[PDB]
């Protein structure tokens, strides 16, 4: 079973978004008016499933097969995943979603005009690698529309989901893409207060990752947080 | 002052986590192994038992596109971190609510104790993880188990909720679910009876 | 008995520390949430006791006496309190407790685990001079954990608490001290809004009034409300 | 514009105002000579009233570490500053409630009338300045009694407060307590029935 | 028996203190008059004491239980030993002393009016481990007086010898507290002509390190003169 | 150019440096392991002697507050870098001069001969390392023996000073101690006879 | 921290401060009123006594161009601040050397016994300040009596001085000058037997 022996690094609360961040409409009654309570770690947060043995199929990150071939912009999704020490996290489980190049998500309540792809799906899972890298291949979503201000276009993004090594560190995030000019308008990124934060959200074209004639490449690192030892407790 | 690589900010999970997280929840093929709700198999020792609850918002709405993710000990205190499904009991799970089903179930055992840091006992619970559209960075909390009331009272972890009331909201109720033994813990994201919700 | 002679300038309350100061947890359920009522000023607000009479003990403004000597730094802290126009406050009454050098109160509550001090007890109090001048000696606070954020410090601090003029220019305030690095990251402290207004709560070295081989001085200059003399009313 | 001074910004009291300023209620140690609680001596003349209260936050739940600081006119509607412990009569006390007791309580005369700048008379009121952990600044009250609704209805003061609602949150309410003539006087810092806090 | 296979690189005496520093009045008649003689390097100077197996009372490092508890600001000092490469120092002696909480040391010629701490000794040592972290917890130091201007103040400071690999990393320092404002005002600290010199010796506050609720934390990195292997000699 | 780190800037070891470095010179209690001025135990291959001496400030007045860090070979010329206090000798060593005791001991072996980094010998020799209050940055010196002339004519590092009388300054003066081979090696850290203090 | 207005820095005296401080000695018309070197008058209680000295530079030449300043306390341990050329007694004069007499003269009473702020007597002194070209800012120091020893193996000022040898600089020798009891005092500004100088 899982022992205590770590600790990790009080998650700053101010970098990340807030709960409430009005802009991005849903957050309004869905975020708790009470201050968290802060607990000690325990066993119970400093440890976490291990997704190691899950039977991922041959495809699972392979967005272009695993659901003809999609239309749209073929890209690979790469980067890693890190803690705050700058340490990478190993055989964590990355778990990623998008829409299709027009904007439509294979889900029932996806009714965007654009027409679903019968070749595509849009869900991956990869298990980072021993250097803590991931990598999707995919087609770069397009913008969406959704229903939050009147003319609200989610810039192209790509939902992850990221283990890590506690429960503690477990973490959803979205991916944007370099120099969209939607970014700096969607209230979703808006809700990170430091630009500098919403700079960590952004995807750069990777150049250095593309196939050339293929598919270009986007770079998204990711940083959970800081795993120490526990001294003199 | 000393400072690290800043953590990558949280986003919402958005409105469509399910065809990420929860497939047949979404009713899209599901693939050979996904990670669900069935955390103990018939033959796992332990008190078999079936939790289910709700999610609401501020609003006191069934929030239909929840996303939760539970971590607890087996019968004997233990954490089995190694996720798999020929286990007979996984301390992970995942449960969602969906327009579908506005409720989540989850097949499990009633945890054993386990020690804080300190070494003091705490009452037996399940820690849970909330995610979906509208909340930018997921919230965690505590089940407990109303069965429990003499672990619970010296819990070192219920006890740092200052009001005893705020306690409560941890506390799943015991009932039974066709004859068999469940545990219903609803949260409430804001609002009265807003859950507990921790950071650590 | 007291006189509706003065008039006093208007809190600047962007200046002042809001309500609601969210990091602050405590400050959530602590804070209302109506808009205060504003009031004009009248002979309630601006009167206050005068404790020219209170009878100081000997050592009362002397934290090293007043309790073996204590363990921790010596030090003087002096200033002038002054109000906005820069004149004077004599006779006020300026009444300070702290921690002990570890950070523990002398308080069932504190249940930190930094000791009590035999021979410290935290508490003083001085009554300004005709020149509005203040001092007490004792011993530099420490820093103490406290449950809010999971791993939040307060800046060594002491309390204090002036009275002023009237119950108007009452304040009760933290001095931190010139160069304390937990100053900007306790949410406290950045319940202030206006860096400039925190600057205002720092003490500054002071050699000038040390003893030599004896202990250190810190200047800690108090400014409350301007107060003015009714002019058109 | 015309810029003086800046006035030191304010800080909260903390958790620990009671060493400082309610040794006693500490369970400390006091001086010769303290600021207490006991306004009027027994021979000072005044209705001797006590006064008590409970202070609640937002959540409903006690605050169980505030300070409080009032400040009122004799039974003339005299404010005497200078504070003496020989004086029969201080215009200035000081109280709290602690873990021990979750209310404070002050034994005073009940102040007279005084008039505002403009010469109007506001009703008699204690000013009351609370100080606790999570107040920033401390808020300003005032502490009316509910046996001077004549007064009431007509203090400058209280008719500032635009709704009528919230007007009753400042008014003490009469009781008796081993005899004696006492008000309850709770503040309920926020959410329903928040209490009227005032900026001058 | 040990080898010489390094080479350090050579000290900046122009970044280290000079001598001969009037103002620190001791060092008048304590430094010497003629030039330091400069000599190569050789196994007398490259090796050093490896203390590894110097038997390590089981709270050698840990101040406050070596000597009840003592009183003042309970800190972990914790930092790396790391070479001008930016190599970690493993398993180093790290050696520290100081005054206690009052400035006062344990030591019949200290006369401070500072009281002893019966529960303090103000000494500790420790062993980098494999990564060259080493770490104390004591409680943080005052600062305190000394016969050379008529004012002068020590800034709070913790003695610290670091053996390093060899007799030419031998350091001895002091570490000084981040934002200090005696710092600028040490005829010792001034020693040192170089401003970004200053800094080195300045710990720095670490959260990610501190004990929630128990203790905080410094971080102290120090540089000892980079080895490097011999080359073409 | 290419600019490496900065070392860490050496500080004096203020006159309290017993304490942390001399528990027993400083009359404090010891721990179970001290590194103290015994490199060798009686049973210790080599010559026993004892190293004694003074250290003089620029105005000849002693400096009872030094605190001397020897590094020596063993009476075969090697160094000894596994500091242990069951090993028969031990390479490092401290010692100090003290209100006291104004005059350091050392209780070693004659150290044996080593090389400089060109193959070249060196004359037995004992690396010292003077700390003090005054002293910035310590001061390395090196105590070479009066008995040992002829190695100390070809020492090159002896050699690299420049001035035959001041390489003087390095030896050891020879003498008895209750009948023990006693060496007595004056420090003069200024002024007329100044010791010569090495940088390497 | 709190810095102040910065002091006038300070400028030597030059070579002609004698026509300006000590006119006689300049051979300069004096004034009627000038501050010399006669602190008392015949009839001054105490011992009546004489100082005399000389100054040496550095190089051990007679400074023939400096201008003192003392301060003493009279026969009783008191300080007569109240300059007056009428007074039998002077707390203060001045003195000088020139290139007519290089040495200084001061008629004069032995001083009293004075206490440290500490309350520790002080043996006998006189205070001394320095001027004369070259030196930037003046020099302070103190003038104690050999015939006091006792007294002077107790004075927490003397005992300041480090080192003993140093005390030394600071005790006149007695004598007797036309069978006048005397008392020389001279001044090493620089090198051996550097006068002891003061900080205050
Ligand atoms: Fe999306
Ligand atoms: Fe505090
Ligand atoms: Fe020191
Ligand atoms: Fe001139």
């Amino acid at each position: 079973p899982a022992q205590d022996n770590s600790r990790f690094v009080i998650r700053d609360r101010n970098w990340h978004p807030k709960a409430l961040t009005p802009d991005y409409k849903t957050s309004i009654a869905r975020s708790p008016r009470q201050a968290l309570v802060s607990i000690p770690q325990s066993i119970s947060e400093t440890t976490g499933p291990n997704f190691s043995h899950l039977g991922f199929g041959a495809h699972d990150h392979d967005l272009l097969l695993n659901f003809g071939l999609p239309i749209g912009e073929r890209i690979i999704v790469a980067g890693r995943v890190v803690d705050q020490y700058g340490k990478p996290v190993p055989n964590t489980l990355v778990e990623m979603w998008q829409a299709n190049a027009g904007g439509r998500y294979r889900h029932k309540n996806d009714r965007y005009l654009a027409p679903l792809d019968p070749n595509f799906g849009g869900v991956g899972r990869c298990l980072t690698d021993s250097d803590g890298y991931y990598s999707f291949r995919t087609i770069k979503p397009g913008p969406y529309p959704w229903r939050n201000g009147p003319n609200d276009w989610r810039p192209a993004h790509i939902h992850f989901g990221i283990s890590g090594p506690s429960i503690a560190t477990k973490l959803i995030t979205q991916l944007y893409f370099e120099g969209d000019p939607l970014i700096p308008m969607c209230p979703i990124v808006k809700s990170i207060a430091n630009p500098e934060a919403v700079q960590q959200l952004i995807a750069k074209l990777d150049m250095n990752n593309a196939n050339p004639m293929d598919c270009l490449a986007y770079r998204f690192d990711i940083v959970l947080r800081g795993q120490r030892k526990t001294h003199f407790e | 002052p000393i400072e690290l690589l800043p953590e990558t900010p949280s986003q919402t999970a958005g409105p469509y986590v399910h065809i990420g997280l929860a497939l047949e929840a979404a009713g899209n093929p599901t693939r050979d192994q996904e990670i669900w709700n069935r955390l103990a198999k018939p033959d796992a020792p332990g008190e078999h038992i079936l939790l289910l609850g709700q999610v609401y918002d501020g609003n006191g709405h069934l929030v239909r596109d929840s996303f939760l993710e539970v971590w607890q000990a087996d019968a004997n205190g233990e954490y089995q971190d190694a996720y798999n499904l020929e286990n007979a009991f996984n301390s992970f799970g995942r449960t969602a609510t969906t327009f579908d089903a506005g409720e989540w179930t989850l097949h499990t055992v009633k945890p054993g104790v386990v020690n804080n840091a300190a070494g003091v006992p705490m009452a037996p619970h399940i820690n849970i993880s909330l995610f979906a559209r509208g909340i930018n960075i997921h919230l965690h909390t505590r089940l407990y188990f109303d069965d429990e009331a003499q672990a619970n009272a010296k819990c070192p972890v219920l006890n740092l909720i200052e009001q005893p009331q705020r306690r409560e909201t941890l506390i799943a109720k015991r009932c039974e679910v066709d004859g068999k033994t469940a545990y219903r813990f609803d949260i409430r994201i804001q609002g009265e009876g807003e859950t507990v919700f921790f950071d650590f």
